[PDB]
């Protein structure tokens, strides 16, 4: 089935505890080899989108490092040409390491990636602790977009990561155009003797 | 005789799954990618688990030449000649995942100084160091024509899955070639 | 004749001590059979219990593993006689004779070698000294508890002291004039060292 | 490499140390008797003690097994039964127990002990002769070992010739295969 | 020779350690260290990566089992057990293949002074909390160490 034209590899990049686990149910093929997370640091989704009549596959690097991925980590960054910056709206730890994530996406992530904020969890708004509006003011001045997402307000993580992967498209696409009355009959020698 | 060859682009995922096996048919498109990520995810976890003896001390640069096989190709593009290389040439990946023994198949890596990675995967289980050297020699003999044929493509984009015709066809003969 | 594999028999012969233990504590892990839950608890575990429990409690558990090798002992006795068929007489000859038939025939069915030399005060106590002990060759705590092995391996060896006292009985003499104790007196004097350390000593007296 | 059986028979032959079967009788004997006796003749659960028996030592006895042949792990039960009727049997016991009676959908089965070597001389008594077991330790070490394979199977006694049945026969039946354990970090 | 050897069980959980050093025989022996106790977790990563990718892609009716994985420098030669129990080596080349080493050990090392060693317990992971993988509860068997040594002083 290799016949998706381009391949484009994301990472699911969050602090440990917030719910990447989760937030990755939705946009999944959910078969193949489970776990391996502590094994060797990733697990691997996949999706199938078309956009603008050319089938894309995006590879979902959701990696983590406890206390052994110290360079190996880093190295899982080597081409990833987007970003799924994760936190939840419950703990203000998970937002201010976001600064500190988004410092290694850009310092050792792909050149002009395209990189989002997703907020988990925010069906429980009673132990909320970072407003919408400094989520907000925090993706503007980096050139992010944002979003909050719950299992109760499912759905709007897909239509999320679909408009991330057609920001990527819109990047990294080299133009192209579609190349898709010969001679019949008996033919003479004409070469010279 | 090498029954599988996956080429990984720099990064992990994968770019071409040419398999010549007559009729197994058993993994889908979409496992290769996780095996090939995988495999990317376990060279990594490799480079890093040097015994600390070797760490400070190598004292090892004569082993890493590669001596050439005469004609372990077949019986060119760019290339001329009866065959691509007559030269020994060295290693690249001194500190990476090179082979997987297993008694069913035996499965080679050679990775490009750039970062291209070639994955071969044999059904032959040679002392297990001479077959080292002719893995390695195929493989670039494969990187060769992937130079020849996927980088001189006007519609290809980088490190992107390689969809062209003549590319898959000659690495085609090269394995059957080599048996 | 038939023949049954010395590795299952050896673990079965050990496993007497937690035995001994885990009935002694039932008179005193869960599990399901198929409708039925079970307690079942770890061997190892019996051997540190017996180790540290009391006093009383270690001498009903001696007691109770002496009447196994007891009982091992006379029904043993029997066949052999019937088998091999010793020089002896009923009550006594001498004493010599059934210590000699016992290290002959008995250690040979019942372990792989022969039982190694043995004293002789002529008119009392009779000591069968043994050299590394079969059944207890790949026992061991840590590098440093040492002191600690001789004392918790104590219990294993009461089952060839009820062996001998079983073989004694149905022979002669009864379980009233006889009396048997084992200890790690023992030296490795002068062979190559094995894994454990200590050997084995029998002091049996008879009158 | 080469079938089941003659793996057997190779390893029975020249690869393992031996003693009398009539001193395991009165080994086996001596355990069953005390407990007998220490237990006040309560037949109904002098078994559990012996399947408690059985699974501690088969627990220790799969690491010998193993150790020996060097097999893969069993995955459908088809293998199972033959690999533990032709070699686990014949190494440490050096009977062939037979295999009948296939449940539907091929989930459980019964060994038949054509000779039961635990049991070869013993007349039980007629407060025993239809309570008592006394070859629960087999199936014990059956389940005890099976456990460390990594799959769950319920083990029992249908019958046995002591109490006066025509056959001796141990139903075998599967409970689920647990898989196996990846680590976790949070 | 070789340069270190590790045990893990079932559990998930490494067993033994063992780090060897320049030829000497008495060597920067480590037994347990708590200092590689972060280079053993991946250890055990790769190998059970590594093992999920040829069971995945195997054939036949015999679900085979990785032998050794030799990098650029050094190679691994494993060997797994049906009743969940790995025995690694990470060893220069030198020679084909540890396999009859590592089977004489099982069979005669660990066999004999572990699993018929009823003092000592076996499937060191008790009464769940350390089943899978967090947990340390290393053999310090006398016999165990003496004796391994003793078998592995030749080949260093
Ligand atoms: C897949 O590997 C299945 C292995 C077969 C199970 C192991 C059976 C070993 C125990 C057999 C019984 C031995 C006699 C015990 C009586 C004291």
């Amino acid at each position: 089935g290799y016949d998706y034209d381009y391949l484009f590899k994301i990472v699911l990049i969050g602090d440990s505890g917030v719910g990447k686990s989760n937030l990755l149910s939705r946009f999944t093929t959910d078969e193949f080899n489970i776990e391996s997370k502590s094994t060797i640091g990733v697990e691997f989704a996949t999706r199938t989108i078309e956009v603008e009549n050319k089938k894309i596959k995006a590879q979902i690097w959701d990696t983590a490092g406890q206390e052994r991925y110290r360079a190996i980590t880093s190295a899982y960054y080597r081409g990833a040409v987007g970003a799924l910056i994760v936190y939840d709206i419950s703990k203000s730890s998970s937002y201010e390491n976001c600064n500190h994530w988004l410092t290694e996406l850009r310092e050792n992530a792909d050149d002009n990636v395209a990189v989002g904020l997703i907020g988990n969890k925010s069906d429980l708004a009673h132990l909320r602790a970072v407003p919408t509006d400094e989520a907000k003011n925090f993706a503007m001045e980096n050139q992010m977009l944002f979003t909050e997402t719950s299992a109760l307000n499912s759905d709007n993580v897909d239509k999320a990561f679909r408009e991330l992967i057609v920001a990527i498209f819109q990047m990294v696409s080299k133009h192209q155009v579609d190349l898709s009355g010969a001679p019949k009959g008996p033919t003479i020698s004409l070469t010279p003797a | 005789a090498i029954e599988t060859i996956l080429v990984i682009n720099k990064s992990g995922g994968l770019i071409y799954q040419r398999n010549f096996t007559n009729d197994e048919q058993k993994l889908n498109s979409n496992e290769y990618l996780i095996l090939a990520s995988t495999l990317h995810g376990v060279f990594a976890i490799a480079s890093q688990l040097t015994p600390k003896a070797l760490q400070l001390t190598q004292q090892t640069n004569i082993e890493n030449t590669i001596p050439y096989i005469p004609y372990v190709g077949m019986s060119l593009g760019s290339f001329k000649g009866d065959d691509f290389f007559k030269e020994p040439f060295t290693n690249w990946n001194k500190s990476g995942l090179r082979q997987l023994c297993t008694d069913q198949f035996t499965m080679f890596i050679y990775q490009t100084l750039t970062g291209l990675k070639f994955v071969a995967i044999s059904s032959s289980v040679s002392t297990s160091n001479l077959a080292i050297q002719i893995a390695d020699n195929f493989l670039r003999k494969v990187y060769c024509l992937y130079s020849d044929y996927v980088m001189k493509d006007p519609s290809y984009s980088m490190e992107m899955p390689i969809r062209s015709n003549l590319f898959d066809e000659k690495v085609k003969k090269m394995v059957e070639n080599l048996q | 004749l038939p023949k049954v594999s010395q590795s299952v028999y050896q673990m079965l012969l050990n496993e007497m001590v937690p035995l001994a233990m885990g009935i002694e504590r039932q008179i005193s892990r869960l599990k399901i059979e198929e409708h039925h839950t079970v307690d079942i608890i770890r061997s190892h575990n019996l051997i540190h219990e017996l180790y540290k429990a009391d006093e009383e409690e270690k001498e009903k558990v001696l007691a109770r593993l002496r009447n196994i090798g007891f009982q091992i002992g006379l029904k043993l006795s029997e066949l052999l006689i019937f088998s091999n068929n010793p020089n002896l007489k009923f009550k006594e000859m001498d004493l010599l004779l059934i210590m000699k038939f016992i290290c002959r025939d008995v250690w040979k069915q019942i372990f792989g070698k022969q039982i190694d030399n043995l004293k002789t005060n002529h008119r009392g106590t009779f000591y069968l000294l043994d050299y590394d002990y079969r059944p207890i060759q790949s026992f061991s705590l840590e590098e440093d508890a040492k002191n600690e092995e001789l004392k918790m391996i104590e219990p294993f060896l009461e089952i060839p002291v009820g062996i001998i006292r079983g073989v004694l009985s149905s022979l002669g003499y009864s379980s009233e004039e006889v009396i048997c104790l084992a200890s790690f007196i023992d030296r490795p004097t002068d062979r190559p060292k094995t894994a454990f350390p200590k050997g084995v000593s029998f002091h049996v007296q008879v009158t | 490499s080469r079938s089941l059986k003659a793996m057997g028979e190779e390893i029975w032959k020249n690869k393992t140390e031996k003693i009398n079967t009539e001193l395991f009788t009165l080994t086996y004997g001596s355990i069953v008797a005390q407990l007998c006796q220490d237990y006040e003749r309560d037949f109904n659960k002098v078994n559990d003690h012996l399947y408690s028996m059985g699974y501690n030592i088969g627990c220790r006895l799969i690491e010998d097994f193993l150790a020996r042949t060097a097999l893969p792990r069993c995955e459908n039960l088809v293998k199972t039964s033959e690999v533990l009727s032709k070699c686990a049997f014949k190494i440490f016991l050096n009977i062939t127990p037979n295999i009948t009676n296939w449940s539907h959908n091929k989930d459980t089965f019964s060994l038949i002990l054509d000779e039961n070597p635990l049991a070869d001389f013993v007349e039980l008594p007629m407060d025993a002769m239809k309570s008592l077991w006394y070859s629960n330790i087999l199936c014990g070490v059956l389940k005890g070992s099976l456990e460390m394979v990594q799959l769950d199977c319920d083990v029992w006694f249908v019958s046995d010739i002591l109490r006066g049945d025509s056959q001796t026969e141990i139903k075998v039946k599967l409970n689920r295969i647990l898989k196996d354990e990846i680590p976790i970090g949070e | 020779g070789i340069y270190s050897f590790w045990i893990f069980d079932r559990h998930c959980n490494c067993i033994f350690d063992r780090e060897w050093t320049l030829a000497s025989n008495s060597a920067s022996g480590t037994i347990n260290s708590k200092q590689n106790e972060e280079d053993a977790k991946l250890l055990y990563g790769m190998i059970f990566s590594l093992r999920s990718i040829t069971q995945k892609l195997s054939k036949g009716s015999v679900k085979n089992d990785i032998r050794s994985i030799s990098t650029g420098k050094y190679r691994v030669h494993t060997y797994c057990t049906a009743s969940g129990l790995w025995f690694v080596l990470l060893s220069d080349f030198k020679q084909q293949s540890y396999t009859q080493v590592l089977q004489y050990i099982y069979s005669h090392i660990y066999v004999k002074y572990v699993s018929n060693n009823l003092l000592s317990p076996y499937d060191f992971a008790e009464n769940e909390n350390e089943m899978r993988g967090q947990g340390t509860r290393k053999i310090t068997n006398r016999n165990f160490i003496s004796v391994l040594e003793s078998f592995l002083a030749p080949m260093v």
